[PDB]
């Protein structure tokens, strides 16, 4: 007798009745599915937690002033069929998801991978397809709680995404950094309580995309050729590697 | 077999929060005594108000939370001098805890008049074998 | 619904691992939370060279299971050797197998943030009998750390 | 028991939350809640979401305190 | 210094102000004094093999920690 | 305006007396103290708070920090170099 | 039979009905554990009177007129995250919880940290389970007396570090002593009643932290090294104790 | 990466600000995720050299995490200097032994 | 007999999981080589040591408030003379140190370090003088 596994499920039990039966096992079966896969998940997520902390290193992408920076949407060749004989397109178009904002600690992975987990406590035509169909429910549940974790992974991929993209639009000079004041205080208080050295910082401009297309920066990289370089034997030589299976295409 | 030196008897968890808030404590207290120290170090040593003398090197040990008069008397007794009072008793009692082991009487009557402070003053007189406790002038 | 101790370890088990280590032929001694464990590098390495050979990593097994028994911040694994070519070659030597059994350590996952190396050559004897030469009793390797809490 | 082949428990140190044996070694027991433990794998729902809404269901959903609906607890 | 033999014992002068030959500052815990450029790096190398360099004055202990400062 | 400087309770949290009017919570897995006073949740700890984010902080003296925050079941903390959690029971 | 003892209420006994078992066993044994408890506080707090006396002395932080200085509370690095796009950042805030009063008294550790103790006089699925809910119960009340005995001395450590702390700032000129007037009757009353010397004391200005920083004093302590001081051997000598375990970090 | 180092590439290179010298040449493994603090007077400890540190602690504090595996400590406080960024900077000055960790102006 | 690493990527995914973790901390810490702007030494505009044996002294301060108390008692304490050069501002210039035991002039360092560019702090030893340069 155990919830916690499929064993334990069918040892549980070692057209009206039939479809009853049918619709209780699926029911009983799903939860339990979804709630040890959820498991299995976060036992997996902990097992990787140092690499997951390396790549979504939300703290790395903190701006100055321990500002999170927006999150920017990208989406390419853009199509909208708005009726019959009107359609509009657009090469690029970039939004703000969410705007940026002071915070006191960086985003981890776990508040958005993580998968909540408790151990769910619950109990021929009768106890025969029961197994069979307490089965197919814990499929389900499985795979319930695989979309479950791919939806997660999905915002945080997101997130990280909106964050490197504000990182790079600002490189190329097509967002605007945040703009933060400081007013600096004195010794501010009265006889009854002071505080020694008040500054009030303030988010005066918010980050936004420009549309003054004539102020953007761009990039191009490039690949480093024998330039500059070159007994200088420089031979295009058959005599290497060659595959097996030489013409796949 | 391994040991390490110092096996002690059980400690309770009561006296264990009682000794880390003290130690506490004691960090505060070392910290405000510096800072005053350096603030305004002192200029002059109570032994010039109690000087000491033969029969004021009698030692006792003495375990006190009571109002100051009472254990000037009873060590200037001991001391086989003359207890005198000077001023108005204060309503509210000028009390000390002294708690030592074998010191002097001189070192306890300078002890007392420290403690004592800016409530209180001991002074001995030993060409006339006097120990005098004058209440101070406030009020 | 809380766990009663630290994961994996046990007093009986750190008591039978240090009898044990310190009958084959290696120092476990603990004064105060600081631990030590003097390897000799005749147990570990060949002769002068940092190669362990096969055999020792049984004992830098048992090692690795004696520092997880353990929580801690950071171990220092620190190497000696006697004298025998240049003051160079011995710090050089020392370094390299003070990496080495780092390395192997690291892998065989401790609970240890950092796992600090050096070797000093032959700047810190611990006998004055300094005839021999990985047979001497200061060429060794030094596990030091504090248990932490 | 906890400190097994030394000589056994001596006391409870609230102060680090571990044992101390009868021999100066200290205990990988705990003996107060406080100790410092390696806790990673924590059971509860609507966890990073600021915990379950304390309200009287009327399905079998389950609210979170931020507003965010746990669907790995909720009924189905 | 003898560096290596068994206890490394060694000895190492102190000159309290700041001679253009020894301008060296050593820290003995509170007590500092200078000494030369071949002392602070023995003194370093010993650093370096942590070993206790206590200050001694007339054969008598004053301040357990050396560590060398701005040359 | 001028936004608040902090939370006065902090004060109070700081010296480990619970704020006025509050009710304690269960921190295991560490040496922290929870108190919920107005939907709120005030955390003394010698250790460094990570995930949850908090609204207000002061340290003190010798290094103790207090943390005026929304309430959370779990607090992630870095102990020294190294990220584990704490369970707080009782919200 | 005995409540004053975990082995008395044991041997006092040598779904819905199960978990009313629980229930009551863990509440009898808690109020017990926790009177138990109490009582060994006490005890412990008694055998160290001398110790806390001596280091609770509100005696001698008492000021010129038995006037019970201030509680100043400290805190440091204080930031206030009021909402996106503005926060609020002092180096030090003091506070003062409360006020100079006259007393007449002391305060004592006592009043602080003393634990009130009064012995409770009080009474398969039916005493079986019993003893061990009745032995979670009582580790429970000794748990809640621990909790309540910690807040007590943290209420006694805030008051007595308040009152250090005053004396710290008045020494470096932060706050202002408190000045009282006496006024000085002579001989005042009618042929009823008379009083000989009638003084009338009155704080006509309480204490209060001042906000004038050039007013403040600064203090720079300083340890002692060789200067004036120096056969004169000055020597770092490597002969002496060496740690058994030298290289920890 | 790529785009920002084509759209401004790097002039200077924190060796200037973290020479290394002698008993930096020490190697640690290190696995990390705190202040940035502890993890540098750790290092200086380990290295012989006396910590110091300049500006006020901000209230947010300065996190790093470093997951390495034998590199020298000059490598692993090059580490540190470059993940703290704007935040904080590590300097190393081998002529006094001295690892200065300074909190920047901001606030 | 040699083991293998427990936390070894053994697994057909673990493997590229652990990969791309490698290089998003590569691309990281290159971007914040790129990111991060220096100060040559040569070019550090911050008090030096001064040298100074009177300077050299061990403290030990806890003060929050203006620069130039602490730094006339610092002064003061190391038997130097104390001069300000420039006017005072409206709201003051405000400093905290918080050590338990650190010399005069690294306590020097520290307060120029803080007050940035709102003062400076100069040191003549051959005439010993501690000098405060308030800027405009």
């Amino acid at each position: 007798g155990d919830t916690g596994s499929l064993a334990g499920l069918q040892a549980m039990a070692d057209k009206i009745r039939e479809m009853a039966l049918k619709e209780t096992a699926l029911s009983v079966g799903a939860q339990a599915g979804l709630a040890w896969r959820a498991k299995i998940i976060d036992e997996q997520l902990n097992k990787q937690a140092r690499n997951l902390d390396a790549i979504y290193d939300f703290n790395s992408l903190v701006l100055e002033h321990n500002i999170l920076p927006p999150v920017l949407l990208e989406g390419r060749n853009t199509l909208n069929l708005a009726d019959a004989q009107s359609i509009r397109i657009s090469d690029r178009t970039y939004k703000v998801a969410k705007q940026a904002h002071f915070i006191t600690t960086p985003p981890t992975w776990r508040q958005y991978l993580w998968m909540d987990y408790v151990k769910p406590e619950a109990p021929k035509a009768e106890k025969e397809i029961w197994c069979i169909y307490t089965e197919r429910g814990w499929k389900n549940g499985i795979d319930q709680a695989n979309t479950i974790l791919e939806e997660n992974i999905a915002r945080i991929k997101e997130d990280f995404g909106g964050m490197i993209l504000y990182r790079k639009l600002l490189a190329m000079n097509m967002v605007s950094p945040p703009y933060v004041s400081h007013t600096d205080l004195g010794v501010t208080g009265d006889g009854s309580e002071i505080h020694i050295d008040d500054r009030v910082l303030r988010i005066t401009a918010l980050p936004e995309l420009n549309v003054n297309s004539a102020e953007w920066r761009a990039a191009v990289a490039k690949d480093e050729n024998a330039l500059e370089r070159f007994q200088a034997k420089i031979v295009i030589t058959n005599k290497s590697w060659q595959p097996i299976i030489a013409p796949v295409s | 077999k391994f040991k390490k030196p110092p096996i002690n008897n059980p400690s309770d968890d009561a006296t264990i929060k009682l000794a880390e808030a003290a130690v506490s404590v004691s960090d505060s207290m070392l910290e405000m005594a510096k800072v005053e120290k350096v603030i305004t170090p002192p200029s002059k040593d109570n032994t010039l108000t109690i000087p000491n003398a033969y029969n004021l090197q009698a030692r006792a040990s003495v375990d006190w939370s009571g109002p100051i008069e009472e254990l000037t008397a009873r060590i200037a007794k001991a001391a086989h001098f003359r207890f005198r009072v000077l001023g108005k008793s204060p309503s509210v009692p000028v009390l000390i805890s002294i708690s030592t082991k074998d010191e002097s009487l001189a070192e306890i009557l300078r002890d007392i008049d420290y403690q004592a402070g800016k409530k209180a003053s001991i002074h001995v007189y030993p060409n006339s074998q006097v120990v005098e406790l004058r209440y101070a002038k406030i009020y | 619904k809380l766990p009663c101790r630290v994961d994996g370890a046990c007093d009986a088990t750190i008591i039978k691992m240090m009898t044990d280590l310190n009958k084959k032929g290696i120092k476990v001694a603990s004064v105060g939370q600081n631990y030590l464990i003097s390897i000799p590098a005749s147990a570990l390495f060949a002769d002068q060279s940092p190669r362990l050979n096969w055999a020792s990593y049984s004992l830098l097994n048992e090692i690795a299971a004696f520092l997880k028994q353990f929580r801690k911040i950071a171990i220092t694994v620190t190497s000696y050797s006697s004298k025998y070519v240049s003051v160079k070659r011995e710090r050089a030597l020392t370094l390299a197998r003070s990496r080495v059994v780092s390395e192997y350590l690291w892998s065989q996952g401790v609970d240890s943030r950092i796992i600090f190396t050096q070797g000093l050559g032959s700047d810190k004897p611990i006998t004055s009998y300094t005839l021999g030469g990985d047979r001497s009793p200061n060429a060794r390797v030094e596990i030091t750390f504090r248990r932490a809490v | 028991g906890c400190c097994s082949k030394m000589g056994g428990i001596n006391y409870c140190d609230s102060s680090a939350g571990r044992l101390v044996c009868n021999n100066g070694f200290y205990s990988t027991c705990y003996c107060t809640r406080h100790a410092v433990m390696d806790l990673q794998f924590l059971m509860g729902c609507c966890l990073w979401h600021g915990g379950v809404y304390p309200q009287l269901n009327s399905s079998g959903l389950v609210v979170c305190n931020d507003g965010y609906v746990s669907e790995e607890c909720s009924l189905q | 210094c003898d560096l290596t033999k068994f206890r490394w014992d060694c000895d190492l002068p102190v000159q309290v102000k700041p001679s253009p030959a020894s301008s060296l500052l050593v820290y003995c815990g509170s007590s500092y004094g200078y000494i030369t450029k071949q002392q602070y790096d023995i003194l370093a190398r010993y650093q370096r093999a942590s070993v206790n360099m206590v200050l001694d004055i007339n054969g008598e202990y004053i301040d357990s920690p050396c560590i060398g400062a701005e040359r | 305006g001028i936004p608040p400087s902090a939370n006065d309770l902090l004060l109070h949290v700081l010296e480990g007396v619970p704020p006025p009017g509050s009710r304690r919570l269960v921190v295991s897995g560490g040496d922290a103290r929870a108190w919920l006073s107005n939907e709120k949740m005030y955390v003394r700890t010698n250790l460094t708070i990570l995930s949850p984010g908090w609204l207000a902080s002061m340290t003190s003296a010798d290094g103790t920090h207090a943390y005026e925050m929304q309430k959370s079941p779990v607090l992630l903390v870095s102990w020294h170099g190294k990220v584990m959690q704490l369970k707080v029971e009782g919200l």
